[PDB]
RNA sequence: UGAGAAAAGCCUUCUCUAGCGAUC
């Protein structure tokens, strides 16, 4: 149950410290973004699970990335990236790998998992993604075209 | 029973056992089994949309927008706050229901309705505004589910003799309330 | 802690470039390609994208890697000097 | 991609033999010491002899 | 981005590749990525799902709110 | 290493001054999505 | 057998399966 939402919010709670540290961030900010990362976080760990919490998680994630961005630059706080936008990104994907491993045949969060992938993501990673892809949906000509376009 | 009779006289609204619990789940649009499975991003967007449906009719709406449809009506619960924040939603949910009388027959009347009664739980706290809203319109089935909404079994209670009509699930006729 | 086998295991999903080694020629369309290819100075494959398996010949491929090195990083840099006309 | 295909390689896999998609499947996304589970002896040697 | 190449940005060919489906012509995407589809169906599948129905004014009698579970039993 | 510390405790209130004073109109509509829009007051 | 026997309406405690969840 909570055993392992625990887990992922205290694996999320270093980044968010460090985000702290930054000024970035003030405390009850952090205090929100937990609230709510846990409130999302229990959406997908149930044993009924909807496709559009994954996506919920997914945008909420990269609402977050797209705030930081637009606040370190007003900053000119450039250190740390590692840190923290490494590891949200590490996280949305594993949401999404868990996503396609769930639900295979759609093509649409295929393809919002290619465009996440080129917008944040190393090339290696992305070219993993299109492997995956070919494997199962080698009957769409319009899929070869895209991963030879790229 | 007197231990029993006081402590039935002492029950409120804000200490209800459905606030703590998802067994059963008051809804006017759905049956309860379905309506303990909503989440409240379904019910917002049912409320939303039933807003938005009214707002192409009757322009006069917009300033419902803010203190009921948004997302501060959305994390807003009643029981958090104070007595003075609750006699402000109260006035608040008056004028609405004021305003939503003339069209209660519509559905984006009901849907605004029904996230009213999802969020605010009115038909524990605004009994009066809900009955005077759906009063006019005592012959139609919609007022049966309204009333079938409230709980007013004690004798002694305000609105006990519209009891038959929750019971049978019948309109109300015109004689008895003349 | 220890971990049995001792012997690493390579990750689940290799990255579509090693998976082009692989392939071989069957097709007409291919042989004709492929032909036409090698009698001319072009590989068939990227030798930076794609790994192979762990004398003069090993030199000069050597200098074709760092040219092609070369020009990836000539067309990164000219990528970067539009980004920096377009900010402006 | 149709019953006709589908017939085509139902006699293949009775008669043992290798048809001409499977090849395709099997070389596309097997790397090149691989274990490779079949069902019947057969097809076993015969994808042992083409690859 | 469908079709957002840096190669559109360093002009090196007179047209670019074509693939034949687009994004409008499917659903779409379903995030944003700037400053829904699903959720209509959602609210569209439990709208149809009500008590409230046609011929609702049509009944007599409506049927009862809730019932225990005994009686249903 | 205390005057250190104490230094970046004024880096720290000196960033977050400059962050809360002027906000652009997108910005907001962000800070909605990721923070809510909850009155404690 | 002997809180007699018989029938209706409410709460309390608990038992079985069946999907579902474990793919990062």
């Amino acid at each position: 149950m909570a055993e392992i939402i625990q887990e992922r919010i205290e694996d999320r709670l270093p980044e968010l410290e460090q985000l702290e540290r930054i000024g970035l961030f003030s405390h009850a900010e952090i205090k929100a973004i937990i609230k709510k990362a846990s409130d999302l976080e229990y959406k997908i760990q149930r044993r009924t699970l909807f496709k559009e919490d994954f996506i919920n998680y997914v945008q909420y994630e990269i609402n977050l990335l797209e705030l930081i961005q637009r606040r370190r630059t007003r900053i000119g706080y450039s250190f740390k990236k590692d840190e923290i936008e490494n590891s949200i990104v590490h996280r949305v994907q594993g949401v999404f790998q868990r996503a396609s491993a769930k639900w295979k045949d759609d093509v649409q969060l295929w393809l919002s998992y290619v465009a996440f992938c080129k917008k944040w993501a190393t090339k290696t990673r992305l070219s993993k993604v299109f492997s995956a892809m070919l494997a199962i949906h080698s009957n769409k000509p319009a899929l070869w075209i895209m991963a030879a376009k790229w | 029973t007197s231990l029993a009779q006081q402590l039935q006289r002492l029950a409120l609204p804000q200490s209800d056992a459905s606030l703590l619990s998802r067994d059963e789940v008051a809804s006017l649009l759905f049956d309860p089994k379905e309506a303990a499975t909503i989440d409240r991003d379904t019910a917002f967007a049912i409320g939303c949309t039933g807003l938005e449906e009214l707002l192409g009719i009757d322009p006069s709406f917009e300033q419902f927008e803010a203190p009921l449809f948004s997302q501060l009506a959305k994390t807003l619960e009643r029981s958090v706050q104070t007595k003075a924040v609750n006699k402000q939603l109260d006035e608040n949910i008056s004028l609405f229901l004021i305003h939503l009388s003339p069209y209660f027959l519509l559905k984006p009347a009901q849907k605004c309705l029904e996230w009213l009664i999802h969020r605010f739980h009115i038909h524990l706290y605004n009994q009066d505004s809900l009955i005077a809203c759906v009063l006019p319109y005592h012959e139609t089935r919609i007022f049966v589910r309204v009333i079938q909404l409230l709980k007013i079994n004690n004798s002694k209670h305000r609105w006990f003799w519209l009891l038959p009509v929750k019971q049978s699930g019948v309109p109300l006729a015109k004689g008895t309330l003349i | 802690q220890l971990v049995f086998p001792l012997e690493k295991e390579e990750p689940a999903i290799a990255p579509i470039e090693h998976v082009l080694s692989g392939w071989k020629a069957r097709t007409p369309l291919e042989q004709e390609i492929f032909n036409l290819l090698h009698k001319n100075k072009q590989p068939v494959t990227d030798p930076l994208l794609t790994p192979v398996e762990k004398l003069e010949e090993a030199k000069m491929r050597r200098a074709e890697l760092q040219r092609a090195r070369a020009l990836q990083s000539y067309y990164e840099a000219k990528a970067r000097r539009e980004k920096k006309i377009k900010s402006k | 991609a149709s019953s006709q295909v589908a017939l085509e390689n139902a006699n293949a896999v009775s008669e043992g033999v290798v048809h001409e998609d499977l090849r395709l499947l099997l070389e596309t996304h097997l790397p090149s010491k691989v274990l490779l589970g079949v069902g019947d002896p057969k097809i076993g040697a015969a994808i042992q002899e083409e690859l | 981005f469908l079709n957002s190449t840096k190669a559109k940005l360093l002009k090196l060919t007179s047209s670019s590749i074509d693939p034949g489906l687009s994004i409008k012509q499917l659903g779409g995407l379903y995030i944003n990525f700037n400053a829904t589809q699903i959720k209509e169906k959602k609210k569209n599948e439990l709208l149809q799902k009500a008590v409230i129905t046609p011929d609702f004014e049509k009944n007599h009698c409506v049927p009862p709110y809730s019932e225990s579970k005994y009686q249903l039993q | 290493a205390v005057a250190a510390a104490e230094e970046e405790r004024r880096l720290r209130q000196r960033n977050r001054l400059r962050l809360e004073e002027d906000k652009p109109a997108v910005e907001r509509c962000l800070e909605e999505l990721v923070f809510g829009d909850v009155e404690n007051d």
